[PDB]
């Protein structure tokens, strides 16, 4: 007992044998279908079995003799585990290092308080932590080697006003870095971790508070600049704390569901004796198997163990609440209230009432015979493996969002940091253009703010590949340092022009998806995509490769460039267009090579340009772009093949491969010229399997734009910031459109990603790969 | 119409769709493939069967009760 | 590796691919795949104006994964952020 | 009856012990002291059976009796039926009169369902009164072998929920490792669990265990999985009432119902294939080994077919390989020509019995249910009283 209760406490390497979880499964009651396997494989276990195999770590803390207690009326307060995020559950065959430190004994006037915070490992890596609260009830007035030690709510400062940023400094605790960094507009939070000792029970004796302060980059990824640093004897409260309570708010990652959604009320039963569960836990305590003891405690008689009441209603949620798979059970905590008999029913409760870091919030609360309270807790619980696709352009309309935008605050934040900053870099707000839709914009060059705003319009540059020249010409030709306005034009609106869309749609799925974020709805393993415009949004959503503000700009500058390299009429309408071809319509046997021998050979034949750009669902949707005196004629020879239900498919079985080259030849030279009959102003129909594309004017996702490639990579290189790209939210998470595998670091990848497109930056990494090694 | 009437002979004449004139869609055997023990729980039944008969050769197995075997039967031989 | 010079990498990697990502056509099909086959997603959300990726969801689903997903009897969930907003914000009514 | 056809079969015991107590009451004492004797003398047999297996006591106050939970899975379940086939067989031959040999000396054959089958190579030893004991300990202690030895082999865990309320709209029971497909071809469920098992890995893969009738099947496998498949047929489904009568019959739909059987364990398939040796080594641990000289009667396979007497080894290991790895072709081994079917299995009115009848109906066989008192209107099978019917009215011949 000259155990110290400040160092932390080594426990001993637990290799899990296969049936010590199988015998603890039953011995807890845990009927959960989702541990026991066959010997000779490891097993699985559960998350309570960390009690298993951290008890012998776990207690030595309340065991060192300067913290003395009545072991006897020693009462066990709550439990609750945190299987640290990115940790896979614990399996048998893993050898599981454990290691507990106790955190704080607080002594109340009702007894004391000890806190103990276990960490269990593997492999060196932790695995999950495991908290504990035990009670030596009584009284007990040994201050002097009483301290407490606590985690704080981490606190928001977001600073407006310039006086502020003089009261931080004005403060000794508060520094930084760079005393010079600029303090406006920027937002800090504080995850500050605070220690106290105490001396009377309000008269501290020494208090210690510290944590990094971090701030909002403009991609809302906080990067860290100074650290609080507290100390201070003889208090009587804190100050760091609330000097952030008054000031700043509450980061409360816990949020609210509006509605509680009840899951079940069921019903469990304590066992007949304590000594199935006492031999299983390693725990002997003789308070729940004999009866010299617990009438010694004053106590109903040999009671349960907590613990196994603890563990029997987690089963009895994984099952219910996580469909009976365990892994979805990333923590579970739950408080002891009372004490209850062997042999008795339980009411238990299961309800969801909140959401943290895109997992479920949900609370239980287990009700006695006579429906008293014995366990109140929560539990950390996955949701399904989700997948967020985005969408692309096509989709566009009215008010998108400008509902959620007068709703959710965190929405809200992103229209305005847009729009502002285009109100500001390019005198055009989208605000103005998605609640109602204007047929032509013209743009002002006024005064100072007017001049820097046309520069501005003048300094973009489309780039052209010619020969490997880097061709530097102007994006707008029509301005000029003498220009003082500038026009747009659209017939249905400039949301029907994919100058403007791209943007506002970008701007409405981030601004629907960031205020999921702020409900806590996004996992930290779900996957996303988009179909062709979505790809942004998507990556600026999730990894937040990109500020909003330069979101925005990249994707207003991809719309320009898809824009200026197709010729316009006199209003802005293009010869060009996308078709959408279901091959299920026109033949049954209408197989994905017969799309590839209809519509390349109208390429080959009539000069033009028609490609089927996308490959959404085979033989349901394949959309297809390029000129559109082609595209008709895609359309309408197969509105007459369908008519006919000539397949060349078989025709590639019931004749050979070269003769049927000039048998759709010949249907196919004869369908090109009957279909050519079109006017200049090409309207395009929907016939049998073709679906025309509202608003979509330029084919893109075609080599026609090939050309416009390296300058929107040299474009790209200047906006996103290496430094703004985290790996971690790309690996196997982000499935490209470019290459359909997910996005992973690997040569093969870039070698996939390069026989495909035939780039430089690939080969001449693949051939110097040995960067891999440093 | 039988359990009503014990001792009053009526005669079920079963045809199938494969018939002439008017028309049913149901297949000749199958619902005699498994009403026929019901039936004969009641002696007052004549089972009788056609749509397709030309020859006696054409009939025989069935009134014999050979066409069940080919579908795993019991030989059920009919009435006429 | 090295996590930095992962990161230049990776930067490098995520130019190009969405560089040449322009003009290239968009492979649907095996992302529609990978991540309804291998990651068996079960709740995929469309977040976007209109259904347009739920509907392009459904059929893929119906059409050549119907025996799998009975053989494995999933709840793959399809939603829109339009129209399925109660069931992604789990507020639906009693 | 083999495992399966009744839900309460312990329900079965309670007249046993309240009808023929004065009867009855010796060798289930005798059976119930001697399974907990096996119990104690099991290394770790002690663990399979949470709240026990005192079964004397659970007779006389229900509330003693624990739940199906408990009480329907196989450990607990498979001696208790091979003990009541064991009973309704004493009543009778007690009630004619008849030493067990006599009785048997009667019969031209005696066979088991999936799991009765060692009731009926036990009842085929049996001579006398008092040789009768030894062989109620031999059948007793192979089905404690049985559960036992399975119990652990592939248990039971706990249904995810999501499929247990998904289940009962669409007309279901709580999913159970057999599943019965009725109206459907052997040919057709293999199609498609073909299309099941092209998915699933072998630890989850389906197969048919039981050939019930010809065109009533049943097929084993996990709950998981087998809800799979009853999943796959949705998409073959047809409500029973959408009246095809309007639409030609190749052009329609095959309706047919199907349900899971209340049963514990998927017996007859590849997942408790590695029991087997498990429970030989069980049997020859203790003296329960029968030889061919020792039986009279003919028993048939529920595999084969053929009579037990021709075997190249220990007949009481083709036994168990029929309940665990080989599955039961029903037609296949009721090859016999006999003209009456009286069961003792379990189950009474929904026993093998009335499935057997359905099956040979046009064959001139008459069952009759030698479990259950009662009546039948139609009487196309007979009950108790049809065994001790002195007078013509018990020799009753169906058509």
């Amino acid at each position: 007992l000259d155990f110290d209760p400040r160092d932390v406490i080594k426990g001993k390497d637990f290799e899990i044998t296969a049936k010590e979880v199988y015998d603890f499964t039953h011995a807890v009651g845990n009927n959960c279908e989702d541990f026991v396997s066959r010997p000779d494989r490891t097993m699985l276990a559960p998350m309570d079995f960390a009690i298993v195999v951290g008890w012998r770590a776990i207690i030595k803390a309340i065991f060192p003799n300067t913290v003395d207690g009545d072991l006897l009326k020693l009462v066990h307060l709550s439990n609750g585990y945190k299987m640290i995020p990115g940790a896979k559950p614990l399996q048998v065959g893993d050898v599981v290092s454990t290691t507990a430190v106790i955190e704080s004994v607080v002594n109340q006037p009702t007894g004391k308080i000890v806190d103990v915070v276990g960490t269990l490992s593997r492999n060196g890596k932790p695995v999950m932590e495991v908290t504990s609260s035990f009670f030596y009830r009584g009284n007990y007035t040994d201050f002097e080697n009483t301290f407490q030690k606590t985690v704080e709510p981490v606190y928001q400062m977001h600073i407006k006003t310039s006086k502020d940023i003089a009261v931080l400094r004005s403060k000794e605790w508060f520094q930084l870095d760079d005393e010079d960094f600029d303090l406006l507009n920027k937002t800090l939070t504080f995850e500050t971790e605070t220690e106290v000792t105490f001396k009377n029970a309000n008269i501290f004796s020494s208090v210690k508070c510290f944590g990094p302060i971090k701030v909002e980059l403009p991609t809302k990824e906080t990067v860290e600049i100074g650290i609080v640093d507290y100390e201070a004897g003889a208090s009587h409260g804190n100050p760091v704390v609330d000097f952030l309570k008054r000031n700043g708010s509450t980061l409360e990652q816990k949020v609210n569901l509006e509605n509680p959604i009840p899951i079940a009320v069921l019903d469990s039963y304590t066992p007949s004796t304590n000594e199935p569960y006492a031999r299983v836990s390693g725990d002997l305590n003789p308070i729940h198997v004999s009866r010299h003891f617990a009438s010694y405690a004053n106590l109903p008689g040999t009671i349960t163990h907590g613990m196994f009441s603890s563990a029997s209603v987690r089963a009895l949620i994984e099952n219910w609440a996580a469909d009976s798979v365990s892994s979805r059970v990333r923590g579970y905590t739950c408080q002891f209230v009372d004490m209850v008999l062997p042999n008795t029913a339980l009411k238990t409760s299961i309800q969801h009432v909140g959401m943290i870091n895109g997992r479920k919030l949900i609370k239980f609360e287990t009700r006695n015979e006579d429906d008293v309270v014995v366990l109140t807790g929560e539990a950390e619980i996955e949701q399904p493996v989700t997948t967020f696709v985005f969408t692309g352009q096509g989709s566009q309309e009215q008010g998108m969002g400008m509902d959620l935008y007068k709703t959710s605050k965190a929405a809200q934040d992103v229209w305005n940091r847009a729009d502002n900053h285009f109100k500001d870099t390019y005198g055009f707000s989208i605000l103005d253009i998605v609640i109602n839709n204007p047929v032509n914009l013209t743009i002002h060059f006024g005064g100072e703010k007017g001049k820097r705003i046309r520069e501005n319009y003048s300094a973009m540059i489309f780039e052209t590949i010619v020969d490997g020249k880097l061709k530097t010409e102007k994006i707008f030709k029509e301005i000029n340092e003498h220009s003082t306005s500038y026009t747009f034009r659209s017939e249905k609106g400039l949301l029907s022009a994919t100058q403007f869309t791209q943007p506002a749609l970008t701007l409405m799925e981030k601004a629907a998806f960031e205020d999921l974020k702020s409900k806590g709805l996004i996992p930290a393993d779900a996957t996303f995509a988009g179909h062709s415009l979505g790809e942004y949004a998507a990556l600026a959503s999730l990894a937040d490769v990109m500020s909003i503000e330069s979101l925005v700009e990249v994707v207003f500058y991809r719309g320009m460039t898809m824009q200026v390299a197709v010729p316009r009429d006199e209003l802005g309408r293009s010869n060009y267009g996308m078709i959408a071809i279901n091959p299920g319509r026109v033949a049954a046997s209408f197989s994905q090579e017969a799309l590839q021998y209809v519509v390349e050979r109208v390429g080959k034949r009539t000069g033009w340009l028609v490609e089927i750009v996308n490959y959404n669902v085979e033989n349901q949707q394949y959309v297809a772009a390029g000129d559109l005196r082609a595209l008709d004629t895609v359309t309408n020879v197969l509105n007459f093949i369908k008519l006919q239900k000539i397949d060349i498919i078989e025709l590639q079985k019931s004749l050979s491969l070269e003769e049927v080259e000039g048998h759709l030849f010949e249907i196919i030279d004869e369908a090109s010229k009957k279909s050519a009959v079109k006017p200049r102003p090409l309207k395009l129909e929907r016939g049998f399997a073709c679906i025309p594309l509202v608003g979509i004017s330029v084919p893109f996702h075609s080599t026609y734009l090939m050309n416009g490639v390296k300058p929107f990579k040299s474009f790209l290189k200047k906006n996103i910031i290496k430094e703004n790209v985290k790996v971690a939210r790309l690996a196997g998470k982000y499935i490209p459109n470019l290459t359909a595998k997910p996005f992973q670091v690997t040569k093969e990848y870039f070698q996939d990603v390069y026989d495909l497109t035939g780039s430089e930056p690939i080969k001449e990494i693949i051939d110097n790969w040995e960067k891999y090694e440093q | 119409i039988a359990k009503a009437h014990p001792n009053f002979p009526i005669a079920l004449q079963w045809t199938g769709g494969r018939g002439g004139g008017h028309h049913s869609f149901e297949d000749a055997h199958t619902p005699m493939l498994q009403m026929y023990s019901k039936i004969r729980r009641h002696p007052n039944i004549m089972l009788i069967f056609g749509s397709g008969f030309g020859s006696a050769d054409d009939t025989y197995p069935y009134l014999t009760g050979e066409w069940s075997t080919k579908f795993d039967y019991p030989p059920m031989p009919f009435d006429g | 590796m090295k996590p930095e010079v992962e990161q230049e990498l990776a930067h490098i990697l995520l130019t190009e691919l969405l560089a040449y990502q322009f003009a290239s056509p968009v492979r649907w099909i095996e992302t529609q795949d990978v991540f309804l086959k291998d990651f068996n997603t079960e709740r995929v959300v469309e977040i976007g104006p209109s259904p347009t990726l739920a509907g392009m969801a459904q059929r893929t689903l119906k059409n050549k994964y119907e025996s799998y997903d009975a053989a494995l009897s999933l709840h793959r969930e399809i939603l829109c952020y339009s129209k399925d907003a109660k069931e992604i914000y789990y507020t639906p009514d009693p | 009856g083999g495992q399966g056809n009744t839900d309460d079969y312990f329900e079965e015991l309670r007249d046993l012990y309240q009808t023929y107590h004065v009867l009855v009451g010796d060798l289930i004492k005798f059976s119930a002291e001697t399974l907990s004797e096996l119990i104690r003398t099991t290394l770790d047999a002690e663990k399979v059976f949470t709240q026990g297996l005192n079964i004397l006591e659970w007779l006389e106050n229900p509330s003693n009796t624990p739940d199906k939970d408990y009480l329907l899975s196989i450990p607990i379940s498979c001696p208790l039926i091979g003990v009541i086939q064991l009973a309704h067989y004493v009543v009778t031959a007690k009630l004619l009169g008849f030493t067990p040999g006599e009785l048997r000396s009667y019969l031209k054959g005696a066979t088991g369902h999936s799991q009765g089958l060692v009731t009926a190579v036990a009842i085929a030893e049996t001579d006398s009164w008092e040789s009768f004991f030894v062989s109620v300990r031999k059948a007793i202690t192979v089905l404690f072998f049985i559960g036992v030895r399975c119990y652990e082999a592939y248990p039971n865990t706990s249904l995810p929920p999501s499929i247990l309320e998904d289940s009962l709209e669409n007309n279901e029971g709580v999913p159970s490792p057999m599943l019965s497909i009725s109206n459907l071809t052997q040919e057709q469920v293999q199609d498609y669990v073909n299309k099941t098992n092209s998915h699933l890995p072998a630890g989850k893969q389906v197969e048919i265990s039981l050939v019930n009738g010809a065109k009533n099947l049943v097929v084993s496998g996990p709950p998981q999985s087998l809800y799979g498949l009853n999943l796959t047929l949705r998409k073959a489904k047809a409500p029973s009432g959408l009246d095809q009568s309007r639409i030609p019959f190749s052009e329609r739909k095959l309706k047919f119902s199907n349900r899971f059987l209340p049963v514990a364990s998927p017996f007859h398939s590849h997942l408790l294939v590695p029991a087997s040796d498990l429970i030989n080594k069980d049997l020859v641990k203790n003296n329960v080994s029968f030889n061919a000289k020792d039986i009279q009667i003919p028993v048939y396979d529920t595999f084969d077919g053929s009579d037990l007497r021709v075997l190249s080894g220990s007949i009481s290991e083709r036994i168990v390989d029929c309940i665990i790895r080989l599955p039961v072709k029903w037609e296949t081994t009721t090859q016999f020509k006999a003209t009456h079917i009286l069961d003792f299995g379990p189950g009474g009115a929904s026993g093998l019995g009335v499935l057997t009848h359905r099956n040979k109906d046009g064959t001139g066989v008459r069952v009759i249910v030698a479990g259950t008192l009662d009546i039948n209107p139609d009487d196309d099978y007979g009950f108790k009283q049809e065994i001790f019917d002195v007078t013509s009215n018990g020799l009753k011949k169906n058509p």
